[PDB]
């Protein structure tokens, strides 16, 4: 699911932020990434 | 004064329900979570910013995310699940392996205290091999998230280990 090491950086930077925005955008990447997957079954 | 907590464990072994017992003093309905919740928790004069993060399998990767800047490890364990508590065991010591926490304490839940055959803190204690643990300030606390109890002792702790410097 996270093979992807550019899409991994764009998290753990979001996940790494002190900006609300970031956090909320991290969150919702993770659940997409994960549907993603879920899809492609 | 401010402490960043992160919280993890396998799936299902009770964090969201911890936290939001913690943050508004019920028992909330959860999902699985994909991601994280993050709460800041007023206690002791410390604001504990305590993350959350989600312990299915699939999304195990994503705890190194989090490890940055972690002054306090709460590791959640369902006391119930024998099946699991090895596993537990070695999802535990790979993050406690990592560099990023190195400076981090550990306080472990025994969670789940109310079920039947639960196992308590001591055989948690024997089965996730705490007291080999090296060069780390560690703690395990019963705790049951529906009554409350050992939450705050489970703070407490923490709180005296920030104080303590
Ligand atoms: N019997 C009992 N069940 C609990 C307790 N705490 C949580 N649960 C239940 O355990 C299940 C999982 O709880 P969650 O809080 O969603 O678990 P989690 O650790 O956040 O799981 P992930 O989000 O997958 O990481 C839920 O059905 C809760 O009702 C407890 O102290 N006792
Ligand atoms: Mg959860």
């Amino acid at each position: 699911i996270f093979e992807d090491e550019e899409k991994s950086k764009m998290l753990a930077r979001l996940l790494k932020s002190s900006h609300p925005e970031d956090l909320r955008a991290a969150n919702k990447l993770i659940k997409e990434m994960v549907q993603e997957d879920q899809k492609r079954m | 004064g401010s402490m960043r907590i992160l919280m993890v464990g396998l799936d299902a072994a009770g964090k969201t329900t911890i936290l939001y017992k913690l943050k508004l003093g019920e028992i909330v309905t959860t999902i699985p979570t994909i991601g994280f919740n993050v709460e800041t928790v007023e206690y002791k004069n410390i604001s504990f910013t305590v993350w959350d993060v989600g312990g299915l399998d699939k999304i195990r990767p994503l705890w190194r995310h989090y490890f940055q800047n972690t002054q306090g490890l709460i590791f959640v364990v369902d006391s119930n699940d024998r099946e699991r508590v090895n596993e537990a065991r070695e999802e535990l010591m790979r993050m406690l392996a990592e560099d990023e926490l190195r400076d981090a304490v550990l306080l472990v839940f025994a969670n789940k205290q109310d079920l039947p055959n639960a196992m308590n803190a001591a055989e948690i204690t024997d089965k996730l091999g705490l007291h080999s643990l090296r060069h780390r300030n560690w703690y395990i606390q019963a705790t049951c998230a529906t009554s409350g109890d050992g939450l705050y002792e489970g703070l407490d702790w923490l709180s005296n280990q920030l104080r303590n410097q």
